[PDB]
């Protein structure tokens, strides 16, 4: 269910691989990835620039 | 500000430089800009201009 | 680009949950299963005697 | 009696070796002779030691130098083609209209042709490398003479009144990745020599 | 699947081409070779709509167009050929190389002793109508820029060491010298009337 409701909101990554207790490998290195850029806490500032 | 715009059109090059560069994460480049803007509120040139 | 950035981490958070759940229950399973294999050798090494 | 040649594919076969290069885009009917009867165009260069490059996805037709049973050896010098040897910062240009070109098409597509950037967006990209003359004149004259050459093998359109270029599909194969890594290499050998 | 050209005929022709004309004193074995495979030169050529003229007289091979017989371009235009009009200068000098071409042939058989004239014989035939350009140097200058652009044009030799050009067969192939002997008449008419 959870794969499932990740896929609906996807854009451009999650739209290659399937949604199983064997694809789980790619879900976690995208949340990984998405992690390491910090990139959803800079909003706050950006919205003053 | 002449002066401030070369400050601008170099910060400009040095960013495509470094995004020639294989390295940068998307925050890297999103972050880069803001600390340029905070960069020029410093000189006499750029406070002049704020 | 920033807001949909956050929208997609949001979601895989509870994913990694529950894969590390699931994984708990998995390396569970081992440990009964080899009960059930040993089970009759015990019995038998109090029966010889 | 006489091996002539139908005159619609002489037609068709002439244009193709005056100009290099055949786009069923602006010459369909050309294009299309070309592909009912490419393996005579084959046969036709084949003589000449030139071969016919196809690629349909860009609706694209161009000559390649053929293998001889010598590979041509520094296939520049073919004794038929009339321009000189590629070199490097045309490359260094061709490189960035290739990148310019690969983001038009994850924007859009492959075999479309709308691509295109102004003298003022080439200019950074080349200053970067080629350091300031002094004036943006002497900066837009370098361009603009490269554009010229690059435009003399087809690259790209004539820079138009708006100061911008169209970038030409063939250069899909003229900045054909394996020999982009084949440059690479003899970037490497230049780093050799630069040591 | 279908077997390759012959390596050498494709390499003669594609020698021809790119000299236009050719000589057996000059290259034998080429010339053996493609009179040994006309057919398949014209064969390869005939493509192009074009093919090969010979002079075995004189010991020359030259291309030559065949297009389908006299179509409405009685001045005839081919994609891959482009046309030229030389200069009242240029044709004066190539009226002066035929007429003493024409002389040579007679005193000195059809090629059989390749034409030749001094730089120091032509020089008087054009100053008869151009008269002294300023000094020596300048003559020689001049004429030399003309026999030069000549020779690109593949009629003339450079001059030897006794300044002593040679002239190419090609002279006697030209398709309508009426006009050379229009203009000669109207050039020695005007310096009889102007002198």
């Amino acid at each position: 269910k959870r794969m499932s409701e990740a896929k609906r909101v996807d854009t451009g990554a999650l739209v290659e691989a399937g949604a199983d207790l064997d694809d789980i490998p790619v879900y976690l290195q995208r949340l990984q990835e998405l992690t390491e850029e910090a990139l959803p806490e800079k909003l706050n500032r950006f919205l003053d620039y | 500000f002449r002066r401030v715009e070369d400050s601008w059109r170099e910060a400009d090059r040095a960013l495509r430089q470094s995004i020639i560069g294989e390295q940068y994460h998307r925050g890297d480049i999103v972050e880069r800009l803001l600390n340029d803007q905070d960069a020029l509120l410093n000189t006499p040139e750029g406070r002049v201009f704020d | 680009e920033l807001e949909t950035a956050r929208k997609q981490q949001q979601s895989l958070q509870p994913v990694a949950l529950s894969w590390e759940k699931y994984q708990k229950q998995e390396r569970q399973l081992a440990d009964w299963l080899t009960l059930e294999s040993l089970l009759p050798l015990w019995f038998a090494q109090q029966a010889s005697h | 009696s006489e091996t002539r040649t139908l005159q619609k594919i002489r037609e068709a076969t002439q244009e193709l070796l005056k100009y290099g290069l055949l786009e069923e885009a602006s010459k369909p009917n050309l294009y299309r002779i070309v592909l009912s009867h490419p393996e005579e165009v084959t046969r036709i260069l084949e003589p000449l030691d030139l071969d016919i490059g196809i690629d349909e996805i860009r609706g694209l037709l161009y000559v390649k130098v053929r293998l001889d049973e010598t590979p041509a050896q520094d296939e520049w010098a073919h004794p038929l083609v009339r321009r000189q040897r590629l070199n490097l910062e045309q490359s260094l240009l061709v490189a960035i209209l290739r990148q310019h070109f690969v983001a038009w098409e994850q924007e859009s597509g492959t075999g479309a042709s709308q691509a295109q950037i102004a003298i003022d967006d080439l200019l950074p990209q080349l200053q970067i490398y080629l350091g300031d003359p002094g004036s943006e004149s002497k900066e837009r004259t370098r361009l603009l003479t490269l554009l010229d050459q690059l435009k003399g093998h087809g690259l790209v359109t004539s820079p138009d009144a708006h100061e911008r270029i169209v970038i030409r599909p063939i250069i899909a194969h003229l900045a054909d990745p394996i020999n982009l890594q084949a440059l690479l290499a003899w970037l490497r050998e230049q780093i050799a020599q630069q040591t």
